[PDB]
């Protein structure tokens, strides 16, 4: 079960380097590819294999490909860390270029050279043991996201139709550029919605709200918060990396996280830590929206699915008591009778619980109805400007170049696909949506 | 002797201690022949699975002697049949007969008694069978969400409701229940025992006390309600989930008759098929849910358990 | 006897072995090399009449047990088996090179338009057809040696040096025919003593390792399945030997006499060509059956052979 | 079944490559620059040298069984000035007139007959040095008209003088589309004769080798002197089974028997794993061999248009595990395509890492090489095809290269040229027939 991570532009690669660093630390595997563990033992209680390739000389590199349109970003990571990356598996765009921060730009690089990005991906898969689903991280609106990330999902669906496609989505434009980026966001979502199996959204507000409270430099926004987000995106593989039993693979988890795949985006909730206590409280602390990654006014949302993994000095009696708020606080899935699922333990042994520590940390994720606040921002913005003529006519590259008719139709059809996502979030919480499913049967 | 490493290996083998990837690895490939043994004679080609296991043993860690000593045998008697000798377990009034054992050298055999090995064997068979069925359901979910016939468009609301949503609603409920049980069994049963044993190695003073705890934990596991009340009902839960999984997999072809891609596959004939598929889901979902609720209610009268409440919560509707 | 022994000596000198033959720190091992003549129940046979030998003298005779009249001289049965493959290599290798000589000259002169075109390619295709026959034996020879004899040999040599802290596989289990594998000879907790010297073999143990080797190969569907195909290659070659000599006469005589003399040489070819075709078909069907036997055995190695024949 | 081998250099291309070859062989057997054993003599290892390639004297000097020919006497001399005692000059010879040397056609074709006695005297004297002789191996370039012409006359002369011996060559053509206009006669004629001998050759255009040398050596300035290293590893490894023999291969006769069933299609396309000739792959024994089929590391023009294989030979060297390579063989079987006609067994040997090389710090750094018979190998000299088509189709330059009173009549020139084009076309006709299943029925169904 091997995982290869595809890292799109600054989003993918910066978080990627921060994550690989966090993993370099968690497995004592080395930021330079050299194990930090003593040679006093040949045995291990972890599993680095799925994320790192072991060489014949016991040296390590991650199973990841940096995205091709932004070679300066690829170089940032490959040169800063270097020994812990393998550049020979990295595709670099055929023209050495990125024609704007747009869908058309990266989409066209991707469609023109789909075969070359796939040849690099496909050749790495052949070197591994049982490839497990693809992992992708991108800014939905950006050149590497709306453009190439969108193209990768299409490319992967046809080349690897038998594999799971899972992505990480980060927040859309945070400024007035939204009148442009919202169009890219929508075209990007059309592809994300139609092609991925599962995903998740990370809101800027939490990166910044956390930044303001955790760093002693509160003026930090997307940089450095990338390490905070990389500790958030660690909970995704800890049960694999520091293996457990209950939820040890992708196919064994996604059926539990999002039974109804159209609502493919989860809402994470996490308590940050440096790189409080009780299982009772860490679980309960994550029901508080201020720790969520898609924060909003809906302090009383409904849920379709809730899941949580707690890692640390775990106490099952406390977990049992924490369950009281499952019963009192979660508006029930009146349409499907779902319930919360959990997993526990497997603290990295190389970053052990310290003496006198009873602290735990963990991740709660949920399929929540009221997550429209991180999607509507584009859907209900780009359309009012679009209706007056697209504001992306300076990105007439590839499909947007071929015809102004394609420009207007791609944007409008993608909005309808996104609208279905918005319609599904809402329809899904209605009891009448699914009651007729079994009654008229 | 390094008894700690040895027992940790034993736990890795029979309790699934930090072995999620090993159980999934075990199921990988082997599920293909495992489904045939209760659909065949005692002359079944057991050797094919035994070879797959032998080959895995060849590709093994040189120090993990406990895996090196591990072997698979087949019985003709499946878990509920062999378990009929237990006073607390009621018989049907039969799917797996695969069992594991280990040959232990005397320095260890005096600790690892046949009684504990039998308890380990039976506990693992429970864990494996439950993982097996849980995995079929998970792969079924992925088949559902990958296969083009399950992604049809523009037919009717009648079919979107009766075939696709109905499949997902039943599948999700099956998933929530089977997974919650597994979570209970590990989180509130096995983890406690592994933990207890770790506590007993805190500069222990008595060899016997350790031996007593090893037996103690095995009994605590065997006398749990998740076995004693569940087995007589597990028989129906698995038979329904198992058949459902087969059903959904066959629908990867049968539902092609909802889209033009079907072209003898003709629409009136398709309606006969579509309605038969609908009836199956309705009958299966009706019996599965009724049996589980009847049981859910019975299990609620027994005050005996943290995850029992969690399991019941996962089945009891809003 | 003079020729028989002179040649054996020449063979060594010819091989790379010759410098060890003359080595000042050894040399003498080579002197144990010898050979025998077999009475096959017929006084004029050749080839099969030969077997190779080696003679041990004490103290070596006490450890390496090269079988004498007390047994069946089993080591010569494997020699003769391998020898039959080597005999095959001689027979087909010579003829394919004869064929290339015929071809090099056959295509040397072109005359009378299309008439030349009608023949030629008919016979280069035999050399091509022949490849299936020789590839089978070359590949099986590789299998028998590289996957059995060599492997068991390596096993012996691994065992012999285990003394020097080699991989610590001290988990020797005994497999029983009922499928139970029970640890034995290791009935100790690694004999760890906690609070704190060469694992060498004695004479009988060394002798045992030698006999173990013989057992590993001798005890390794019939061995005659190979024989049917190995014999088929030989029969192909003998027919082929005649095809090549007739073919050279076609090249020279039919071109001194432009279809003027010895007309009808291809009639002897038709008899011989039909036999190689029949033999080919029999070979291909028996080879097909052979791969069928491989998959119907259950041994992963034989499955690899079935696949690798392609 | 085997025997001794005499190598030959013919034209400077075989001297530049030749110094890399001899340097690597010298490392492989602790021979030294003066040809003398560099080892203390412990009298161990029967394979301490290769009788087939060297003549060992009382100084433990290993005289190469080789003849060196060029048209440029300074290249011969510079190799002799590199192999400072190792390569014995009595077997070298320069085929030259400064005036004819610049004419690739005339130099080669005039010397091939004019100097046939000088060419043959070195050859006949060395072949007669032994009894158990197997064959010859030449380092050439079809572009290298010097080699084309003397090589062509030897191909035919040696086939006649030594009817049962094995005669082969390794031929490197420059990867140039316009520099091959002037080469339009000698390269096609090299083929006109290479097609006439089933033992003749492994062929390459140096196209990928040039690109390989620029990525693997720390020297982007791709040139011949930085590319001949790659040529050296691919050719040196060919004879590993001769130099360090085991069971199946010890000789060219054996290799021949399993790799070219059809005398008609003897032309092979090479590739290699990382190497130590001037390297540590970091993979299992099965992975290193799978990469050999990846055209990006082909030594010739890389991607082929779904090539049909007629026969593939491989050698793997290092801590080889038959079980690991079973994954590789399975995977290669699903990538190698063929008609039932060429559904031959593929043959893979296991070679030996020479004991005189620096000790390998990790025995699992398995290396290897591939040689394959494919229909698309005709694309290797496509650049020559482009210019000989333009030239031959027009009757261009007849005797404008000063033909040495051979075919002095323009029609006779065109007839020689026509034969060379008949060869180009017949080469592909056989490669296409080889893609047929029906090929088998022609002599089995029919009588
Ligand atoms: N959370 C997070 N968001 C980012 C980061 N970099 C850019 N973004 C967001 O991503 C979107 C722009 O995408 P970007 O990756 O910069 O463009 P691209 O290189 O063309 O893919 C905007 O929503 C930015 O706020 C980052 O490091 N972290
Ligand atoms: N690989 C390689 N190719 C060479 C070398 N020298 C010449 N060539 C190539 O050989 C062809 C010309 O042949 P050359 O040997 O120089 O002419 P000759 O002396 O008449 O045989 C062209 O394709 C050159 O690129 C060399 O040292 N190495």
């Amino acid at each position: 079960g091997e995982i290869i991570t595809l890292q799109a532009g600054q989003c993918g690669n910066h978080v990627g380097k921060f994550l690989w660093s966090q993993l370099a630390k968690e497995h004592a595997i080395g930021t330079d590819g050299l194990s930090q563990l003593p040679d006093s033992s040949t045995e291990r209680d972890d599993d680095t294999k799925p994320f790192f390739r072991e060489n014949s000389r016991n040296k390590f590199t991650p199973r990841a490909i940096m995205m091709d349109s932004e070679p300066s970003v690829i170089a940032d990571v490959e040169n800063t860390f270097r020994g812990f990356f393998d550049p020979r598996n990295t595709w670099v765009a055929s023209d050495g270029a990125s024609a704007g921060n747009s869908w058309a730009n990266g989409y066209d690089i991707g469609t023109r050279n789909q075969d070359d990005i796939l040849n690099k991906i496909d050749k790495e898969i052949d070197s591994t043991d049982n490839f497990e689903g693809f992992q992708l991280l991108h800014s939905v609106a950006g050149g590497t996201g709306s453009g190439l990330g969108s193209n990768l999902l299409e490319a992967l669906c046809d080349r690897y139709p038998k594999k799971i496609l899972t992505t990480y989505s980060v927040f859309p434009a945070r400024s007035s550029e939204v009148v442009v980026q919202s169009y890219n966001t929508i075209l990007a979502l059309r592809r994300l919605i139609e092609d991925s199996d599962a995903t998740v959204v990370f809101d800027n507000a939490s990166l910044l709200n956390i930044s303001g409270k955790v760093f002693r430099n509160p003026n930090i926004d997307l940089q450095h918060t990338n390490q905070l987000i990389s500790t958030i995106i660690s909970s995704v593989t800890n049960s694999i990396r520091f293996p457990s039993y209950m939820y040890s693979s992708m196919s064994s988890i996604y059926s539990t996280l999002i039974p109804s795949p159209e609502l493919h985006f989860l809402s994470p909730s996490f308590t940050p830590f440096t790189s409080g206590h009780s299982s009772y409280d860490v679980m309960l602390d994550l029901l508080d929206p201020s720790n969520s990654l898609v924060s909003t006014a809906m302090n009383n949302p409904t849920y379709f699915n809730v899941y949580n993994t707690i890692i640390g000095n775990v106490e099952p009696r406390q977990i049992s008591r924490a369950m009281t708020k499952l019963q009192q606080r979660i508006k029930f899935p009146s349409w499907s009778s779902s319930a919360m699922h959990v997993n526990i333990g497997r603290r990295s042994p190389y970053l052990p619980l310290q003496p006198n520590e009873n602290e735990v940390s963990g991740m709660m994720l949920s399929n929540m109805s009221t997550v429209v606040n991180v999607f509507e921002n584009a859907c209900n913005t780009f359309d009012k400007v679009f209706a007056k003529g697209a504001f992306l006519n300076n990105y007439n590259v590839g499909d947007l170049f071929q015809s102004m008719q394609n420009v207007q139709d791609e944007f409008a059809e993608s909005r309808e696909v996104v609208q279905s996502l918005m319609e599904d979030y809402v329809a899904a919480e209605q009891d009448s949506y699914l009651d007729d499913v079994l009654v008229d049967d | 002797y390094d008894l700690i490493n040895v027992l940790k290996h034993l736990q890795q083998i029979f309790l699934g201690y930090q072995s999620g990837h090993n159980v999934l690895k075990f199921l990988t490939k082997n599920m293909g022949e495992l489904t045939k043994h209760y659909r065949n004679d005692n002359n079944a080609n057991y050797d094919k699975l035994l070879q797959n296991f032998e080959l895995e043993r060849q590709s093994e860690n040189p120090n993990n002697l406990m895996r090196q000593l591990l072997m698979i045998q087949f019985d003709t008697e499946t878990l509920p049949q062999v378990l009929s000798h237990y006073l607390q377990i009621y018989p049907e009034v039969a799917i797996y007969h695969l069992k594991f054992d280990i040959n232990i050298p005397y320095p260890l055999n005096i600790i690892i008694s046949r009684t504990c090995m039998i308890k380990y064997q039976i506990i693992l068979r429970y864990q494996l069978v439950l993982q097996y069925h849980s995995r079929l359901l998970d792969e079924t979910w992925m088949d559902l969400n990958k296969t083009p016939s399950w992604k049809y468009r523009g037919y009717s609301h009648t079919v979107k409701r009766r075939i696709v949503r109905a499949t997902r609603v039943l599948h999700a409920k099956m998933n929530h229940f089977i997974k919650t049980i597994m979570e209970y069994f590990n989180q509130n049963v096995i983890d406690k025992e592994v933990y207890s044993l770790e506590k007993c190695y805190r500069n222990p003073t008595l060899a016997v006390a350790i031996q007593n705890e090893l037996e103690g934990g095995l009994t605590n596991i065997m006398t749990n309600r998740c076995l004693s009340d569940l087995i007589p009902l597990q028989l129906q839960i698995f038979d329904i989930v198992y058949k459902f999984c087969k059903f959904i997999k066959s629908m990867r072809a049968k539902l092609c008759q909802l889209d033009p891609v079907l072209y003898g596959y003709q629409e009136d004939a398709a309606l006969e098929l579509i309605q038969k598929l609908i009836e199956y889901i309705s009958n299966a979902s009706s019996i599965f849910r009724k049996c589980l609720i009847n049981f859910t209610q019975e299990l609620s009268t027994e005050k005996f358990a943290a995850g029992i409440e969690r399991v019941l919560y996962s089945i009891v509707p809003p | 006897n003079y020729k028989l022994t002179r040649v054996l000596q020449e063979a060594v000198q010819l091989s790379s072995l010759r410098h060890l033959m003359n080595s000042p720190r050894n040399s003498s091992v080579i002197n144990g090399l010898d050979a025998r003549v077999l009475d096959l129940g017929h006084g004029s046979v050749g080839w099969d009449v030969f077997t190779l030998d080696y003679i041990l003298y004490p103290p070596l005779s006490l450890v390496l047990n090269v079988n004498r009249p007390f047994g069946r001289k089993e080591y010569l049965r494997i020699f003769n088996f391998l020898w039959r493959f080597k005999k095959n290599n001689y027979f087909y290798q010579k003829e394919m090179l004869k064929s290339n000589d015929i071809i090099r000259s056959f295509k040397k002169i072109r005359g009378y338009n299309p008439l030349i075109r009608d023949i030629i390619n008919k016979l280069s295709r035999i050399s091509i057809l022949r490849t299936q026959f020789q590839q089978f034996n070359s590949k099986m020879e590789s299998y028998y040696l590289n996957c059995i004899i060599e492997e068991n040999f390596k096993e012996m040599t691994r065992k012999l040096q285990r003394t020097e802290n080699k991989s610590q596989n001290q988990f020797d289990l005994i497999r029983l025919n009922n499928g139970t594998i029970e640890l034995n000879g290791i009935l100790t907790p690694k004999a760890e003593v906690l609070t704190k010297i060469e694992k060498t073999l004695n004479i009988d143990e060394l002798e045992s390792v030698h006999n173990t080797f013989l057992t590993n190969i001798l005890s390794h569907p019939y061995p005659t399945s190979l024989v049917l195909l190995l014999n088929s290659v030989y029969e192909f070659v003998k027919v082929y030997c005649n095809l090549n000599d007739i073919g050279y006469e076609i090249f020279i005589k039919m071109n001194l006499n432009d279809h003027e003399a010895s007309n009808g040489l291809l009639g002897k070819f038709n008899t011989n060509l039909k036999e190689i075709v029949s033999q080919y078909k029999n070979f291909k069907d028996r080879l097909y059956i052979f791969r069928a036997d491989l998959k119907n055995d259950g041994d992963e190695e034989l499955f690899l052979l079935s696949k690798s024949l392609r």
